[PDB]
């Protein structure tokens, strides 16, 4: 089951992701991402990501449907 | 009388695949088709086959059911051996989730006119992009009984409240004008031993020794990164800061040095090396 | 969330479906004014200043 | 020609469903249907297949009725539903070819010049794919032998598209092995490959026995393909190869030893931590 869960987490990042700008991190497990579509969103950060890479304004790929940063 | 929340729309393995394929063909538009199955009893609606109806400018509406096409399709499928009745209809909701709009409700009522149990199915080919298959079965709630009685479905069992309504379906009219039906997937062996062949892995793949060049490169890279990680583990353990160590282990949790990037790599290396060596020896024995 | 905690210009977050507020979120700061806040302290110390 | 045939999962479930429904009411050996698919450069991609009424007499082997009008009407319906699919061949669930398959192949060629017969067995066999795409070849045989219609073979593989893949993943989420090379699955796969090699060698040996006893003809072709196989044997125990392979085995074993040392040290550290935690809890108890 753990292996299947890992595969699911990896499948969350599945290519067709909308690029967005990381605006500011509200707190771990969440952050504000400004989607390139032209609307600011509040999304849920993925745990596996590296917190160091989350610069004040960096390009973050967002899930196309759920809009969670992945 | 009343419909039990225990009713279960049985969707066969072929039906789900055909519905997904038809929905994915139409996107960016909306496809629709009639569902062939049996009303086996009051608490179950079994769908065996689903045949797409041709795309028409009308859309998914009562006029999308070309009577000549449906009649000829049923007549020709009867000869092959599928004398099934029309148990319901399905239409793809690209983008938006499984719910029913006004025209959808009108079409559902028209279908119900023929049979009181004509279930309606909604499939979204875009949401169902991964191990999740967003498929819902909906039927119309007599707005009359909304006041004449109360809710529309008896709850004689717990086989239905083991599921949850969706904000989307709730917003578009769920439990108000439309009520969902638990979708059970009727899968059997032969139809599950044939589908474990999409990726079955040939016997050869389990005797290929990889390539020793990139195998050595991978071993070297993993060993170097594990040396760096061992340096980090050394720093973390030798520190052993006792300023509330239970709190220290929780204030430095970031999926880092200690064990995560640790023995995870040990497992990767040892699995790869053991498998490669065993395959090499099996080849040295089997092939001469 | 209590209505008393939503002060004007608080940068709330709204649910996509019904647009209900479910968080307060940090107040918006103009991007360019954020860089002016000293997050990493400089290395200079008083003993380094002489005379 | 056809370099390869990709049979999408729906074709298989359709052919399992047709065989089941025909078998459930009445009894009929084999099940014949028309395969619909699109042509890549040379890789035929079968996506859908519809049943066609088909009565045959096993005794005569030359009596067989296949609907022409029914086939054309079904194809017209499917073209209305989706026109990207053109007829590309036929399938029959019969595990082995049949003497009348050539006439049916000609009838199919009447609708598609490049017809591929995919024999979709409905009996789960753990060793091998469930498809075998066949084509009709008329040649002069070169090697002074009588020529006949026969059935040339084309490689077959089962692929899928996004929708069919999602459906398959949902269907087999309870009997699916975890994706990732867990050592258990790797060792099991290696065992499976050994079993497949044994089965293939047994089949080859049975054919060789038949040829030697005369029950089957000496091909004069393909046989020398087996000879080439026997020439391509690794020839292990050569001194240079032995030294190189020992070097590689030791190079892998040193990494395995380092991994074992890391694992032992981590386990010992965890044991120390747990022991200290237990002792601290006991001391704080009183």
């Amino acid at each position: 089951e753990f292996l299947h869960a890992q595969e699911e987490v990896k499948r969350i990042q599945s290519i067709p992701l909308v690029i967005g700008q990381f605006l500011e991190a509200v707190d771990q497990n969440t952050a504000i991402v400004g989607s390139t579509t032209g609307s600011n969103y509040y999304v849920r950060i993925l745990s596996t990501i590296d917190r160091e890479l989350l610069k004040p304004n960096a390009s973050v790929a967002l899930h196309k449907h759920s809009n969670a940063l992945v | 009388p009343a419909v039990d929340t225990a009713e279960q729309v049985y969707i066969s393995s072929l039906a789900l695949l055909k519905m997904l394929k038809h929905g994915r063909a139409g996107v960016p538009m909306e496809v629709m088709g009639l569902m062939l199955g049996e009303f086996v009893d009051d608490y179950t609606v079994r769908v065996i086959d689903v045949f797409a109806m041709p795309q028409s400018g009308t859309g998914v509406s009562v006029e999308a059911v070309d009577p000549v096409f449906q009649a000829k399709m049923l007549d020709m499928l009867k000869q092959t051996g599928r004398p099934e009745m029309v148990v319901g209809w399905y239409h793809s909701h690209p983008g938006f989730g499984c719910w029913l709009s006004g025209v959808d409700i009108n079409t559902q009522q028209s279908f119900e006119a023929l049979s009181e149990r004509a279930v309606a199915v909604v499939v979204d080919p875009i949401q169902s992009v991964k191990g999740k298959v967003v498929i819902d079965a909906f039927r119309l709630i007599n707005a009359n009984m909304m006041v004449l009685g109360h809710e529309p479905r008896q709850t004689t069992s717990n086989l239905g409240h083991l599921n949850k309504p969706s904000i989307q379906a709730l917003i578009h009219g769920l439990n108000r004008h439309y009520y969902s039906i638990t979708i059970n997937y009727r899968k059997n062996e032969l139809e599950q031993k044939m589908l474990l062949n999409l990726h079955k892995k040939s016997w050869m793949e389990g005797l290929t020794l990889q390539d020793y060049s990139e195998h050595c490169k991978h071993n070297e890279s993993v060993v170097k990164e594990m040396l760096e990680l061992a340096k980090n583990y050394n720093k973390a353990v030798e520190e052993e800061d006792k300023m509330t160590p239970e709190q220290l282990a929780i204030k430095n949790v970031g999926k880092q040095d200690p064990k995560r990037h640790l023995e995870e790599h040990v497992d990767v290396l040892m699995t790869s090396n053991i498998v490669q060596c065993l395959a090499a020896m099996l080849d040295t024995v089997v092939f001469k | 969330i209590d209505i008393n905690d939503v002060t004007p210009n608080c940068r709330v977050a709204l649910r996509n479906d019904s647009y209900t507020l479910h968080k307060i979120l940090p107040n918006k700061v103009d991007p360019l004014v954020s860089l002016m806040m000293v997050e990493k302290v400089p290395d200079s110390t008083y003993e380094m200043i002489g005379g | 020609a056809v370099q390869k045939v990709v049979v999408h999962p729906l074709v298989l479930l359709s052919v399992v469903d047709h065989f089941n429904r025909i078998g459930k009411v009445g009894n009929q050996k084999r099940v014949v249907g028309v395969l619909l698919g699109s042509w890549q450069k040379k890789v035929l991609d079968v996506s859908n297949s519809f049943a066609v009424p088909f009565d045959e007499d096993d005794k005569d082997d030359s009596v067989w009725f296949l609907d022409h009008d029914y086939l054309e009407n079904m194809y017209g319906m499917f073209k209305k539903v989706n026109a990207r699919e053109r007829i590309v061949g036929w399938y029959h669930t019969g595990p082995k070819l049949h003497k009348n398959d050539i006439a049916i192949n000609e009838l199919m060629k009447r609708y598609c010049p490049n017809s591929v017969l995919v024999i979709i067995d409905v009996k789960p066999k753990d060793l091998g794919l469930p498809t075998e795409a066949y084509i009709s070849v008329e040649e002069v045989h070169d090697d002074g032998t009588p020529t006949s219609k026969t059935f040339e073979h084309v490689t077959s593989e089962i692929g899928a598209e996004e929708a069919e893949e999602v459906g398959v993943e949902h269907l087999l989420r309870d009997i699916k092995d975890t994706t990732v090379g867990t050592l258990s699955q790797r060792i099991t796969n290696q065992v499976h490959g050994l079993k497949g090699l044994n089965s293939k060698l047994l089949d080859i040996r049975s054919y060789l026995e038949k040829v030697a006893t005369g029950k089957l003809p000496i091909n004069h072709q393909i046989i020398y393909q087996l000879q080439d196989v026997f020439n391509l044997l690794p020839d292990v125990s050569l001194q240079e190869f032995v030294k190189a392979f020992y070097l590689k085995t030791n190079d892998q074993m040193v990494v395995v030893y380092l991994a074992s040392l890391i694992r032992s040290v981590v386990a010992l550290h965890n044991l120390i931590n747990n022991k200290i935690a237990n002792r601290d809890a006991e001391k704080k108890e009183g």
